[PDB]
């Protein structure tokens, strides 16, 4: 990426960037019962790794996001697992960080950015008389574990414990012979156990983001290593947000309350082999894990909104094929600055898969690449 | 049922702290040994150790050492537990009546902070003034000394270091000054600090040295005479002090990593260092009031030490946790090392066992046991009678054979590469000395591979018939010996994973048939799957194997060949599989807990229940249909349950029982009349070397027994004052919960040992739930009946004192 600036996208520039800002941090202490509003027309599985920005126009939830700027704007994001019966078991706490009010055309229009804080385990849902759904919620914990040798460490081995600072672990050479030594260090004391030394280091957090980092390298070329946050919980959200799934795997990925199992949950996801194709054909392939690279600060995928308050889950591709661009590029809305849009529907679903973006000005360098909406796609194993 | 029964057969034998001191009178050299739980005193004479006390503590022994304040005639005992509990101790002989007196209690605990990476650390200045303890990253906690503190009162201390590695308090200062070692980005460094009790900081210490050698581990703290600090690193040895810089870098020093230390003479001319090897050295301080050089020599080897501690004259005792630990002699003569070590006495350390089994039920089960690690591998033989098989490389597993009369042990040594590509032993070994051995396939820097073979050990004279050598990057995970089929033979099977650096999850692995007849091993079958076998065990005449996160079933052909029937998906790792009957309990190292039922008609596995909750989880046993027990993390017990009084709570494994024990649990073994009101007999092994017994019990037993339990505390003095309801109770990070369901056999067990009006104030006013149909008031005698014939489920014990 030459020449464009990704912290455009993320920013939310279409929106408008004259939002009054909302700073003050509220959390529920774990594992108190909590009744939360929810909103009625979002039904999408809210990461607390990922950002939610949203458009009302029906009057009943501008009242409610009106007093609810006072009652600590926390509202609850349900994971509908099925969208006719729409029940759900868990979910997502999410403040209002911005907020506007808007009087155009007669008709209050609220535009607001949110953001998921943490999961809680629904137990009843009242639907009140004024329209909106008010949940009983159960905040679940983060499980934060211990090294695993701590319970079996040799009192004079704690003295061996501290490490020299990690050298480069990025391109090919890496640390290799740094991990081989961080594993013989470390896991020394499993010889008073049952268990063999790479055992451990597969129930490992630093090993599991370390294979993790490495993985993505080799698909999108130019990251950098600094993008990822360095902490195991938030980057076990990050790559949750980011990764390309259905709804049943994000929901089991949601349930997990382990930075550890989440970490290796997403290895495996992303070890299984996979390929993008639109869900209406399963034999007709839109674009592989090779063409897919990061445009924003979020990751390949993120949150959006039209001009009609509909949410998009947007990847990012330098080659999606099986697409039929109709009309001319347009600027209207501007999810990415500089850059228009043409709709693109797949050659014999007819149904819409995403937009082309093409390059404005002269000099940017990713000229022409593409945007692919999560909802039509669908993850086959070959 | 649901409500079970823990008694300790053998009390732990792993040494984990050992000081010397006038403990007992001003006159009299004592060592004091600290195994879990557990405190013995003794009084060093020409012939050897005399043991004097022995006594239990409500906790695991974090620090220990001796002090002597001003005033006083003879030395105090500091002691601090692992759930921070601490007190200071002394010794009063009144007659023959030994008593440990509690002269100050209180417990350190933070309600915030997060634990060091480098555990606890308890210093005690020279001139006795306050105790500095360093539990939580970032604060130094001081105990000021003073007569009136009898409930130890602390104020914590700000440390702009994070990363302490070691800290010390230095002699000869005026003002207490510690010394320590931390580590920045910037690399690590040597810092003195002064601390004042008046004011309540931190001052500026004498020195501050940056160049410190990058790996830097250990602080001595001299005596007057010379001063200043030793720092000890795995090249160099430094002495430090104002205006005072010396450094050497022996050659001898390099092979291996120094981890203990030990003070020879009072005046700090001679100490001993230990490492992780088994070599032993002497460094030697040079003089003028001011030191010239430093010396290093080697002395020896003795067992993979612990803890060193210098006694008497010329008699230096090793306490060892993953062998037996030794007294020695360090005579001038050289019969092989310059200044050799003579052994003179050794004592039985069952370790870090591993894997057991018994065997010979009748007359009385015996129990074997793989114990020690490294060049301390060793076979235990239990009848407490111990008998000990030297094999000289870490056993990992071990299975019994009736048929052929042997044993099954899975084993492993360390080879260092040749130049040529070859790989060498260093030392000789069972594998090695095998009468016939095998290869799986004929095959051929500095760097350590690990080798893996199977032997064959008989029965009677324990010596190794057969060793087989497994292939390159094999490792050996499981071992049963079973018959399949309709075959009559019996079989050794092993399940082989292959671990390539390069790559994190196994890709492949395979599962190998031995037979053994004719004094020979013959390899009948061999599987290739595509993981690795963490489990196998045997199913109604099939063979249950675990494979990544896959559970197969085998069956076994006319063609002596393994074919898959069945085939269950799983989202978590099998490590932990056992079957009763028609179910398998699978469960990971993340305590995921899960049911499977085989039903034969369709040939199918089905989930009947299951239960998800993280943490780390070491071994698990089915007691009945309908009960499972596990270990839990830091050191706990755990009882689940299903079906307990829709699908959902069906499918729901409710947690019945908690309980704190102190120990980690590697193995369950079923054995009952292995010794000869209680319902099965389930024994399991721990890292320090203990065995213990979990028998189930009825609701009237148990009611009676925690009814008398109650009754018991508040008649027994505990040693430190430590609550017993406390110390058993179930102890993670996050939460601590009081115990349910589990009855301490060793508080009951003790109600023997206190007096008649004692035990008449115990039982007072007991209503005795008598099986005859009528409940009365319960008489001592009563009591000493029912205890009597609980303590006849589990051992004898041989004598401690002399
Ligand atoms: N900060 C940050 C940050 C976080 C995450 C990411 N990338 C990702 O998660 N997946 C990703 N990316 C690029 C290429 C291929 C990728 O998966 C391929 C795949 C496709 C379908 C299913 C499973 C995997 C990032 O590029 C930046
Ligand atoms: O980059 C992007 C992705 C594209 C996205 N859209 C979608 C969209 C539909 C529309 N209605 C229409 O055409 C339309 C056409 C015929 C009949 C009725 C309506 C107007 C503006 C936008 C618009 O701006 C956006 O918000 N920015
Ligand atoms: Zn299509």
């Amino acid at each position: 990426i030459i020449n464009f600036d990704t912290s455009l996208p993320t920013s939310h520039t279409y929106l408008g960037a004259d939002m009054e800002e909302f700073h003050g941090r509220t959390l529920h202490d774990d594992d108190s019962c909590q009744v939360i509003p929810v909103l009625p027309q979002v039904m999408m599985i809210l990461i607390p790794g990922q950002t939610l920005p949203l458009q009302l126009f029906h009057p009943q939830e501008v009242s409610m996001v009106r007093n609810l700027i006072q009652k600590d704007r926390t509202f609850a994001v349900l994971a509908y697992s099925n969208v006719q019966e729409r029940e759900a078991q868990f979910g997502t706490t999410a403040e209002i960080y911005a907020y506007r009010e808007e009087q155009d055309f007669g008709i209050e229009i609220v535009k607001v950015k949110a953001i998921g804080r943490q999961r809680f385990k629904v137990l009843e849902l009242r639907t009140q008389s004024d329209g909106i759904q008010q949940a009983k919620v159960q905040i679940l914990p983060e499980c934060v574990l211990p090294s695993t040798m701590s319970a079996v460490q040799l009192e004079s081995l704690n003295k061996c414990q501290i490490f020299p600072s990690k050298p480069v672990s990025r391109e090919d050479q890496c640390s290799y012979k740094w991990w081989q030594k961080y594993q013989k260090r470390k896991f020394h004391c499993a010889n008073l156990t049952s268990w063999p030394r790479w055992l451990y280091s597969l129930y490992d957090a630093e090993t599991l983001m370390d294979r993790i980092k490495k993985q993505l390298r080799e698909w999108d070329e130019n990251l950098k290593d600094d993008s990822l946050p360095s902490n195991p919980i938030d980057f076990s959200y990050r790559v949750a947000a980011c990764l390309p799934i259905d709804d049943v795997l994000r929901i089991q990925l949601l349930k997990i309350g382990s930075a550890i199992q989440r970490l290796r949950c997403e290895l495996d996801i992303m070890n299984k082999c996979t390929s993008l194709c639109c869900k209406q054909c399963q034999e007709t392939e839109i674009t592989t894990k090779n063409e897919i690279f990061s445009l924003s600060l979020c990751g390949p995928m993120a949150a959006y909104v039209n001009p009609h308050g509909y949410v998009h889950e947007t990847l990012t591709v330098y080659k999606a094929c099986n697409l039929n661009l109709i009309g001319r590029p347009s600027t209207e809305h501007s999810w990415f600055p500089g850059y228009a849009w043409t709709v693109a529907q797949c050659k014999i679903c007819a149904s819409h898969i995403g937009w082309k973006f093409t390059a404005t000005k002269k000099d940017m360098s990713p000229q022409k690449f593409w945007g692919l909406t999560r909802s039509a796609l669908l993850p086959t194993i070959p | 049922m649901s409500y079970n029964y823990v008694v300790t057969a053998q009390k732990p034998t792993a040494v984990n702290g050992c000081v010397t001191g006038h403990f007992t009178s001003a006159e009299d050299l004592n060592l004091l040994i600290a195994k879990n739980t557990r405190l013995e005193i003794y009084v060093v004479t020409a012939e050897g150790l005399r043991p004097v006390k022995e006594v239990g503590m409500y906790g695991k022994i974090a620090v220990m050492e001796l002090f002597r304040p001003k005033g006083e005639s003879k030395d105090l005992l500091f002691i601090l537990t692992a759930k921070y509990n601490a007190c200071i101790l002394e010794y009063k002989q009144s007659g023959e009546s030994i008593d440990i007196i509690t002269r100050a209690h209180g417990n350190v605990q933070d309600r915030i902070g997060r634990p060091s990476e480098t555990g606890i650390i308890g210093i005690i200045d020279p001139e006795c003034r306050m105790i500095g303890l360093r539990l939580y990253d970032g604060l130094f906690k001081v105990i000021p000394l003073d007569r009136d503190n009898k409930e130890l009162k602390a104020f914590n201390i700000r440390l702009e270091e994070l990363h302490v590695i070691d800290v010390k308090f230095l002699y000869g200062c005026q003002a207490p000054t510690i010394c320590f070692v931390y580590q920045d980005p910037q690399g690590r460094h040597v810092k003195t600090y002064e601390v004042s009790l008046r004011e309540k900081e931190f001052n500026k210490g004498p020195w501050k040295q940056e160049n410190v050698e990058a790996e830097a581990s250990m602080v001595i703290a001299v005596p007057e005479p010379f001063g200043g600090a030793i720092i000890i690193g795995q090249e160099s040895i430094t002495y430090h002090n104002g205006d005072k810089y010396l450094a050497i870098a022996p050659p001898i020093i390099k092979q291996s990593t120094i981890v203990c230390h030990n003070r020879v003479d009072p005046n700090g001319s001679r100490y001993l260092l230990g490492d992780m090897e088994g070599r032993l050295f002497m460094l030697l301080l040079e003089k003028e009031v001011t030191l010239k050089d430093l010396r290093v020599e080697l002395l020896g080897e003795t067992s993979i030490a612990e803890c060193l501690t210098y006694l008497d004259n010329g008699v230096v005792f090793v306490g060892s946790r993953l062998g037996d630990s030794q007294l020695v002699k360090l005579n001038v003569d050289s019969n092989e090392q310059g200044s050799y070590v003579v052994a003179m006495e050794t004592f039985t350390n069952l370790g870090p066992i591993v894997d057991m089994c018994v065997v010979d039920l009748e007359r009385q089960g015996q129990l074997v046991t793989c114990s020690g690690a490294f060049k301390e591998g060793s076979l235990r033989i239990i009848r407490l009678h111990i008998r000990t098989v030297p094999l000289y490389e870490s056993p990992r597993k071990i299975c019994y054979q009736e048929v052929s009369q042997c044993f099954g042990v899975l084993s492993s040594r360390i080879e260092v590469q040749d130049t040529s590509g070859g790989t060498t032993a260093l030392r000789p070994s069972a594998s090695t000395q095998a009468l016939s051995s095998s290869v799986s396939s004929s095959k051929l820097f500095g760097e350590e591979v690990e080798v893996h073979n199977l032997l064959i050990i008989d029965q009677h004279t324990f010596e190794v018939l057969h060793a087989h050598q497994f292939l390159q990057n094999e490792y050996a995970l499981s071992l049963v010996s079973c018959k399949l089929g309709k075959d009559p033979n019996t079989y050794f099977i092993v399940g082989t994973a292959m671990v390539y650096p390069e790559e994190a999850e196994p890709k492949q692995g395979r599962i190998v048939v031995f037979q053994y007849s004719d004094g020979k091993l013959q390899t009948v079958a061999e599987k290739e799957v595509k993981g690795a076998v963490y489990s196998m065990v045997e199913f109604n005449g099939k063979l249950l194997a675990s494979i990544n996160s896959t559970v197969r079933l085998y069956e076994w052909t006319t063609e002596k060949e393994l074919r898959t029937e069945c085939n269950h998906y799983n989202n978590i790792m099998a490590l932990y599989l056992k079957t009763k009957g028609d179910f398998i309990l699978v469960g990971d190292l993340m305590r995921s807990v899960l049911l499977l039922a085989y039903k034969p008609m369709e040939g199918n596995f089905e989930e009947i229940a299951r239960d998800f909750n993280p943490n780390w989880m070491s071994a698990v046993e089915i007691l009945d249909d309908d009960n499972f027990l596990g270990a839990e993390n830091a050191f706990n017990l755990f009882v689940c349950q299903k079906d307990s009084a829709t699908d959902e709570e069906r499918q729901h494994l409710q947690e019945v029982g908690l309980f704190h024990l102190g120990e980690f649990v590697n193995v369950f073994c079923h054995g009952s009349l292995v010794m000869q009101p209680t319902q099965g007999s389930v024994l399991f092994g721990t890292v320090n070397g203990m065995i213990g017994l979990v028998t189930s019990l009825s609701e009237s037993w148990y009611n009676l027994l925690l009814d008398m339990q109650n009754r018991l505390n508040k008649v027994i003095k505990s040693v430190g004052k430590i609550e017993h309801s406390f110390w058993r109770s179930f102890h993670t990070e996050r939460k601590t919960e009081p115990a349910t369901g589990f009855i301490d056999g060793d508080l009951i067990e003790s109600f023997l040992d206190i007096s008649r009006p004692k035990m008449q104030e115990v039982v007072a006013n007991l209503q005795y739930d008598d099986g005859s149909g009528m409940k009365r008031e319960a008489t001592a005698d009563d009591l000493i009946k029912v205890v009597e014939e609980l303590t006849r489920i589990h051992w004898s014990h041989p004598q401690f004192e002399k």
